[PDB]
């Protein structure tokens, strides 16, 4: 009896989803799940919170799911203020709310489907590794999480056999004004033919055309940039060198398809098992006004269900964090004209290449042995 | 942890030492069986000495 | 043009005073003053501040916090909704360290040191007492874990660790293993750094294990002299304290004054496009509002009733005053003031542990070996 | 110039300009940054003037 609604903004395929949306199957369970199709425009926070909170307290909502179209990065920041404020669990699979956020709150209950950074830092020095490429360079701004990166990334390399080697670190800041002599001075260091940059779309176009007036990216430097870099796949900045490459997530093969069954199925399962386990199911009157004393339920034992959960035959344990912890990522590059291409799939932490040898674009000779 | 007796070469150094230096001491044996060496385990928050 | 000031505090007196401040502001151009009280909840409170920003268009919010003890989560509603459109928002009685971080909030300023800062005067103390040798034992949190991070990077500059670190869980009801541990040391000073609600009992274990007798020396913080924690307390502790701590209006007008020279300095600038008064309406971020807090960062203020205020790149006030506050058998004493970066004591005598007048050693040579 | 001074990787450089000429490329390899502690460089007799 639990209530489940799902709101969407922008354009999207409204009718189909809500055509599929009545074709899951919980025969073999007693949820009686109240669904409520719920479309609008992402207008501002206060009109989504107000639509939050009339629909929660419309009929005994214990849950809600969210996807959206736009480009908005606060909204994710605005769940997690509402899953802080009011204990009533909230997921983001798609849209605005796909930004992840690491440093959340305590008494949050907010999850999300993208990626960590450290997955992210792993999977392309797992890249580097079927590729045998032992050389590489980091370079970074000032970003919160630049320092995370570099532990990790520290962390992966110390604590494996493979002979690699670190060299030229640098910590290069272009917030300062007319800084670019500083800038060319510390980028003439670089002499590895990997490079690593986290960044900032802007503060990467700005070192990418440092890099372009200096002259390393045209032949055979090849730089790894993480998931944030890329933003929108469907346009070019045009300062982007040719031959980059950068990981991303799975979206081409699954925009909203079965995401929001999936994450119906997980709800319901979760509140099943937690209603026969601890006997007890979370139902009381979901209202927003006068919610100061609903505060003796606490939503603990339903968070420590909720990161156990299969179905399917698919893994979808998340972390204490907030992330999924077991994606579908996939490898993709630009090519000569500007566009991405997807190569490889990294699923269930196994790699899946698309070329047997990497292509390189004289002084390249194959050589014939016996 | 059974009460036993050592004696050796380094026991008699360790006898002198203390002796010159004029301090008291309470030895004790090995707790694993092993001179030193790193212990390199997935432990993401974990690396230290065996 | 007419462009108003923001700031949102609960009190009739303080809403006429920051009137009168801003009044006198506007007298030294056309500033208007806008000003919204606080709500017992805080989504209608984000939902009243959304409605007060369509209604004035401010470039730029103050608030405060209400006299509620808790003074955690209030202006987190407040910062969240200023994030959200990317505009800065100043706290004026806020000393959490949540809010340091750039991560979560990517615009906020306060105008007290943190307890991260707090533990550089206890460095600076035990450098000019010549005490190499200290016991750091704080709690299992996130203001801790930030202050033992602090306190361990500003020790290891000088090329010094700690000769030991204890952690408890925040909340228990024994400790006398960290104790019994800690007692069987080297060292004789003890640091802390905790709620007043553990200081009690921390400071009854350690009496009820003879672990405060001559020799011995206490450091502690602002939160851990105040509330219940003064009925144990043993004499000879050296505490802090802020100079204008729970006045609000001193802080309210050197904010008004600083506002007043930002704009000032800010309308003299190209490109200037005003935040819209749409909060329902408009779904973008402001062109300005991130370099208004950036070049408000940097406005090194001219003058106030609380000194010379800085401001360093993290969103916090440099350069502060404290109290340094003594225990003389079981009345309260201030010993002198720690001005910047250099402390001079007054005419009166410090009662140490035990009854002694002398500088303990902090450092018992015993030999017994293993 | 910035991208072909940068190649220079001798502590001893030889230099035969003219004083306007020298003046520019001394102001080039001084925004570069190596003329302060280990480079000496020589230079002929009209250099000078």
């Amino acid at each position: 009896s639990i209530g489940i609604a799902v709101i969407l903004v922008g354009t999207s395929d409204e009718v189909a989803i809500k055509d599929a949306h009545e074709k899951d199957d919980f025969h073999h369970l007693s949820v009686v799940p109240r669904v409520e199709l719920v479309a609008m425009n992402e207008t501002d926070p206060k009109s989504i919170i107000t639509r939050i909170c009339d629909l929660m307290s419309d009929r005994k909502i214990q849950g809600v799911v969210f996807a959206d179209d736009t480009d908005q990065e606060a909204i994710a920041q605005i769940l997690d203020f509402i899953s802080a404020q009011t204990l009533t669990p909230i997921l983001g699979i798609h849209g605005g709310s796909s930004m992840i956020m690491a440093d959340k709150d305590e008494s949050s209950m907010f999850f999300q489907f993208g990626p960590s950074i450290e997955q992210q830092a792993s999977v392309m020095l797992n890249i580097m590794e079927e590729y045998d490429w032992y050389i590489f360079s980091i370079v970074t701004t000032y970003f919160p999480g630049y320092q995370d990166f570099v532990n990790k990334i520290r962390s992966t390399i110390e604590n494996s056999f493979v002979g690699w080697e670190l060299e030229e670190v640098l910590l290069l800041d272009m917030s300062l004004d007319d800084g670019d002599s500083k800038i060319q001075n510390q980028l003439k260091k670089l002499q590895s033919p990997i490079i690593l940059l986290y960044c900032t779309k802007e503060e990467a176009t700005y070192i990418f055309e440092v890099a372009n007036s200096v002259g390393l990216t045209g032949y055979g430097y090849t730089w790894i940039v993480p998931s944030l870099v890329a933003g929108d796949t469907d346009t070019v900045p045009s300062e982007f060198p040719t031959g980059l490459i950068s990981v991303s997530y799975d979206e081409w093969d699954y925009g909203l398809p079965a995401r929001v069954r999936d994450g119906i199925a997980i709800i319901t399962t979760a509140a099943s098992d937690m209603l026969s386990e601890h006997s007890f199911i979370p139902e009381p009157k979901s209202s927003c006004y006068n919610t100061h004393e609903k505060r003796i339920y606490q939503s603990n034992m339903l968070n420590r269900y909720l990161i156990n959960v299969t179905f399917e035959g698919r893994n979808l344990s998340f972390s204490e964090d907030g992330y999924q912890m077991h994606p579908k990522l996939v490898i993709i590059l630009l090519n000569k004209e500007r566009k991405w291409e997807r190569v490889g799939k990294w699923k269930d932490k196994s790699l899946q290449m698309k070329y047997y040898v990497w292509p390189r674009m004289d002084d390249h000779l194959s050589i014939v042995t016996l | 942890t059974v009460p036993q007796c050592c004696y050796g070469f380094c026991i008699d150094l360790l006898i002198k030492l203390a002796r010159t230096m004029q301090f008291t001491y309470e030895v004790h044996l090995v707790a694993d069986g092993k001179f030193g060496t790193q212990e390199r385990v997935q432990n993401s928050n974990k690396k230290e000495w065996n | 043009k007419i462009v108003n000031i923001g700031a949102v505090l609960s009190t009739r007196k303080h809403e006429q005073m920051f009137r009168e401040a801003v009044n006198q502001a506007n007298k030294r151009i056309q500033l208007q003053a806008t000003s919204v009280t606080h709500k017992p909840n805080a989504i209608q409170m984000a939902l009243s501040v959304c409605e007060d920003l369509i209604s004035s268009q401010v470039y730029a919010i103050l608030v405060s916090h209400p006299p509620t003890p808790n003074d955690h989560f209030t202006p987190t509603p407040v910062s969240y909704t200023a994030g959200f459109y990317r505009i800065p928002v100043l706290g004026l009685t806020t000393r959490m360290s949540i809010y340091s971080d750039k991560s979560i909030h990517l615009s906020f300023l306060r105008t007290v040191p943190p307890y991260s800062h707090q533990s550089s005067v206890w460095f600076e103390m035990m450098r000019v007492y010549n005490w190499n040798h200290i016991i750091l034992l704080v709690s299992d949190d996130h203001e801790g874990r930030a202050a033992q991070k602090r306190l361990e990077t500003l020790l290891e500059e000088r090329e010094s660790k700690a000769e030991k670190v204890l952690q408890f869980d925040p909340g228990t009801k024994n400790v006398t293993a960290l104790l019994m541990e800690a007692r069987e040391l080297e060292a004789r000073v003890i640091i802390l750094s905790a709620s007043e609600d553990d200081a009690a009992t921390v400071y009854r274990a350690a009496a009820m294990l003879d672990m405060t007798g001559s020799g011995y020396v206490w450091l502690v913080g602002e939160r851990e002299i105040s509330g219940n924690a003064l009925r144990y307390a043993p004499d000879g502790i050296i505490g802090l304290q802020l100079i204008n701590g729970k006045n609000e209006s001193a802080h309210i007008s050197d904010a008004v004054g600083v506002v007043a020279q930002a704009v000032h300095e800010l309308l003299e600038k190209e490109n200037i496009t005003d935040p819209p008064r749409g909060c329902v309406g408009n779904t973008n971020i402001w062109k300005t509002g991130p370099l208004f807090k950036r070049v408000l960062m940097s406005s090194k203020y001219a003058d106030g009733v609380t000194g010379r205020v800085e401001f360093n790149e993290d969103g916090d006030r440099k350069f502060a005053q404290y109290s340094i506050m003594n225990l003389q058998n079981r009345k309260l004493v201030q010993v002198g003031i720690y001005n910047g970066t250099h402390v001079i004591p007054n005419d009166r005598k410090i009662i140490w542990p035990g009854g002694e007048t002398e500088k303990p050693r902090g450092y018992q040579m015993s030999t017994r070996l293993k």
